[PDB]
RNA sequence: GCUUGAGUCUCGUAGAGGGGGGUAGAAUUCCAGGUGUAGCGGUGAAAUGCGUAGAGAUCUGGAGGAAUACCGGUGGCGAAGGCGGCCCCCUGGACGAAGACUGACGCUCAGGUGCGAAAGCGUGGGGAGCAAACAGGAUUAGAUACCCUGGUAGUCCACGCCGUAAACGAUGUCGACUUGGAGGUUGUGCCCUUGAGGCGUGGCUUCCGGAGCUAACGCGUUAAGUCGACCGCCUGGGGAGUA
RNA sequence: GUUUAUUAAAAACACAGCACUGUGCAAACACGAAAGUGGACGUAUACGGUGUGACGCCUGCCCGGUGCCGGAAGGUUAAU
């Protein structure tokens, strides 16, 4: 659960840790590891393109099954592991033919649970099926946008998607943003919601925790100069014009969505 | 509620004479079994204050019965607590 | 120029005002009238005589359609429904049945506290 | 004494709008009135009796 | 609630239009039945009435 | 084992599958070593108010003595299978008059 | 030592007693659509407001939240706060015919501990109605209000606080005795198995009333009557349940 | 903690927190004349932009002006 630290020092005064004793203490599964090198704030042109990304802890990428397959083969769940690359925890699962894979761990999943992925799979948290064998109203996660592509929606910790309706070839989904959108019914979805729902309850306590995450300091345009930001300047604190991005586009309000080939799929815009 | 077969088993176990359902050891053992079952109940169901009042009534009744048995016969009290596993 | 001759009167009566609406059997409304369009304001439109004038004007609006038989569905606590059936029967439709479809809920939503005075 | 599966007795103990008639009108006892209300609600849930006559 | 006109009829009216419970309960579900004061006052009045 | 009473309604469209699910449910109870006290099929029956905008529905009653685990599995089966519009499983008022 | 106080077991009975989950039906609101036109809404009157970009009214489909019309009761349960759709799971208490068992194991309890309406506070959700604050329009001599039109916190859920109420029956708990009538609710014995008919025995309750008590109002077998055990509280009003 | 490495180390900047707003993934946004790339082998408990700056108590009134969001009935209105 959440652990409020004793204020033995400033920086430990205001930190809440979320700790899971169920998580595996030790090395991850080495056949499903890849090299992950830091490249944020670095284009192939070498320029910073996303600001406030820099050095954090070294991390290794875990190959997680998102396009879940091996239909009809049950898999027993071994110990849940920690994943630095995402807010969610992951589960190392072992199929009956001797194949280990990494799964986005749902909320109720424990070590020893059985999961399955086919069209004959019983509907149960941790099982994935296309959304024409899944009843309307169930909360799902790790749901594809195209049939066979892999889960793109509800991958963060604690997130879920509600199956609201069925067209007959499309399935309407209420997303975590409140948006309703039409997704094809042959797209697969894992049942239940994603675990680690206490991830939003952590408070980092100090600037060093953000630096271990990998977030470089954010400078305000009011603190900058007129050459640097559209905000900036003045012989006091007040600038006094409409708030904008560093490149001039207005940032309070001003919806910026220019897609026209997916407007047929978004049904109700998020509120 | 404790089942009829369970109460019959505890009465037969803790009664050295047949049909001794009113003796202090039998009453304390019945209360202890119901207390363990209700601890298993309340772990899943916190905030059941109305049933916890009956639990505390059973705890107080068991404690008063054990106090009476300790005043009456200390050997019976020690034998009962060493076969029940309480009051450390 | 309608040949089916079956119509439904919907009388939404309330303590301020009444509304009469003649529709077909499928729910598509054909005509409507009200005490305010009849020419009464406040207490004069809360009177049941304004409901009689409203139902007469609504029947005048449906005289082009020429409905022979007319169901009646009243709704609300208004005093004007009891004159509205009488005005429609004086207009000349044959009333096959009279129905009361006022919304009597369950506890449901919380009622207001307003107008305590 | 009172079972919800038959319908003729239960329509005799409701009114035309589907409401349960009061015990002061029916003359039945309080225990049987409570059992009657429970059976009426169960039959309403299984749609053997309507909640209201409008729909 | 529901009436249907008998096929011999001289006028269309309702024979229970003043004793109907619909307008009696609608004015109460509009606002605030207390369920502890008015039932007590009504039962006290009934107990004083019947003797 | 605990006594129970299960009444469920099936689609008129899927009214030909009713003996198959009767065999399935009785097989589940007898495999979980319970017994069926009663079983009645009232067939297609007019319903008082329309649910799911649907016509008259197929009515099945059974009185069943079975463990609460297989009764819970039966109720979750009734939840997940969409051929049953409505199900009610009730413990109380057991030992009713036969064929009422 | 005893059972007669207290408790336990067998078999049943009623109940919105509590905790968790699922589901159902009216209704309100919102969205999309069909018909249709010039008003709707509100009030003692109006006006702000909605509607000429189509409101209100009627019908269809969908979404979401909250509370469960009738039953419903001078009913029921819980120590109190309190608890109302239906179904399941776990569970507390009460009562009854009959029999058995232990044998004073009992009563009260300053400190202590737990529970504790509504409003409020923290974190995370939810938000349909209602609605403090706020805004507009009325009323008025004025109106920071009563009234109307909106409307945020809140009301709802999870986990933590807070620990107060006209938390009242303004009546602390336990035990015993003391004339009566009329009902309600819930068990049981007998009679003529022929009926929701008659005669008893228990519990919980509502009203009237005799002696008695009280300053009086009134209480009156569930006492404010006659006693016993223990605890809490008061010593003129204001200051003040304040520093 | 950082800062004008060479006259200013500060109350300045940053900061954990807080809020607003954009973003349904071929995401927003950024670099790029385009391919492509970062964001991210992430997926609304995520990412960006803005302002404020632990914590405690709080954050009142004003939408007339300028922005932004929503609507298209009417007026004006380009190439054609």
């Amino acid at each position: 659960a959440v652990v409020k630290c004793k204020p033995t020092s400033p920086g430990r005064r205001h930190v809440v840790k979320v700790v899971n004793p169920e998580l595996h203490k030790g090395k991850p599964f080495a056949p499903l590891l890849e090299k992950n090198s830091k490249s944020g704030g670095r284009n192939n042109n070498g320029r910073i393109t996303t600001r406030h990304i820099g050095g954090g802890h070294k991390q290794a990428y875990r190959i997680v099954d998102f396009k879940r397959n091996k239909d009809g083969i049950p898999a027993v769940v071994e110990r849940l592991e920690y994943d630095p690359n995402r807010s969610a925890n992951i589960a190392l699962v072992l199929y009956k033919d001797g194949e280990r894979r990494y799964i986005l761990a749902p909320k109720g999943l424990k070590a020893g649970d059985q999961i399955q992925s086919g069209v004959d799979a019983a509907i149960k948290p941790g099982n994935t099926l296309p959304m024409r064998n899944i009843p309307v109203g169930s909360t799902v996660h790790n749901v594809e946008m195209k049939p066979g592509k892999g889960g793109q929606l509800a991958r963060s910790a604690g997130t879920y998607v509600q199956i609201v309706a069925r067209d007959g070839a499309y399935v309407t989904l209420r997303l975590r943003s409140g948006e309703m959108r039409k997704v094809e019914a042959d797209c697969r979805a894992t049942l239940g919601e994603v675990g680690n729902a206490e991830h939003m309850l952590r408070v980092l306590g100090k600037a060093g925790a953000a630096r271990w995450r990998g977030v470089r300091p954010t400078v305000r345009g009011t603190a900058m100069n007129p050459v640097d930001h559209p905000h900036g300047g003045g012989e006091g604190r007040n600038f006094g014009k409409h708030p904008v991005t560093p490149w001039g586009v207005q940032t309070k309000g001003k919806k910026t969505r220019s897609n026209k080939r997916t407007d047929k799929f978004i049904v109700r815009r998020r509120s | 509620s404790l089942s009829t077969e369970a109460t019959a088993k505890i009465v037969s176990e803790f009664g050295r004479d047949a049909n001794d359902t009113g003796s202090t050891e039998v009453q304390v053992a019945l209360l202890t079994a119901q207390i363990n079952h209700l601890q298993g109940h309340f772990a899943e169901h916190k905030k059941d204050h109305h049933s916890r009042r009956g639990l505390l009534r059973m705890v107080s009744q068991r404690r008063k019965l054990l106090d009476y048995l300790k005043r009456k016969d200390v050997a019976r009290y020690t034998q009962l607590i060493e076969r029940l596993g309480l009051r450390r | 120029r309608k040949q089916v001759s079956d119509g439904v009167a919907h009388i939404h009566a309330s303590f301020n005002n009444t509304i009469v609406t003649i529709t077909d059997r499928q729910g598509n409304a054909l005509g409507w009238a009200t005490a305010g369009g009849s020419g009464f304001r406040g207490s004069r439109k809360s009177t049941p005589f304004a409901a009689q004038v409203a139902a007469e004007r609504c029947a005048d609006a449906v005289k082009e359609y020429g409905i022979k038989n007319l169901e009646v569905m009243v709704k609300g606590p208004g005093p004007g429904r009891e004159s509205t059936i009488r005005a429609l029967n004086a207009a000349g439709f044959r009333i096959t049945n009279i129905t009361d479809v006022t919304p009597i809920p369950h506890n449901g939503c919380r009622p207001p506290k307003k107008r305590r005075v | 004494e009172i079972d919800y599966k038959d319908i003729a007795t239960l329509k005799n103990y409701i009114t035309e709008s589907g409401k349960i008639v009061p015990s002061r009108i029916t003359g039945t006892r309080a225990k049987y009135q409570r059992q009657l209300a429970r059976a009426i609600k169960r039959a309403r849930y299984l749609s053997l009796l309507p909640y209201t006559d409008r729909h | 609630i529901k009436v249907r006109e008998n096929e011999p009829f001289d006028v269309a009216l309702r024979r229970f239009k003043r004793s109907c419970e619909k307008a009696g309960v609608l004015a109460e579900v509009r606002r605030r039945e207390f369920y502890e004061k008015p039932t007590t006052e009504r039962k006290r009045a009934k107990a004083s009435a019947v003797k | 084992m605990r006594h129970y009473e299960i009444v469920f309604m099936v689609h008129p469209d899927q009214s030909e599958q009713v003996p198959g699910m009767i065999e399935r449910y009785t097989a589940a109870i007898t495999g979980a070593e319970g017994k069926i006290h009663r079983l009645e099929d009232w067939g297609r029956r007019q319903l008082a108010y329309p649910i799911n905008k649907l016509h008259k529905a197929h009515y099945v009653l059974m009185n069943v003595e079975a463990p609460q685990e297989v009764i819970d599995e039966l109720e979750t089966t009734f939840r997940f299978n969409d051929a049953v519009i409505r199900s009610m499983v009730m413990r109380t008022k057991h030992a009713v008059t036969e064929a009422s």
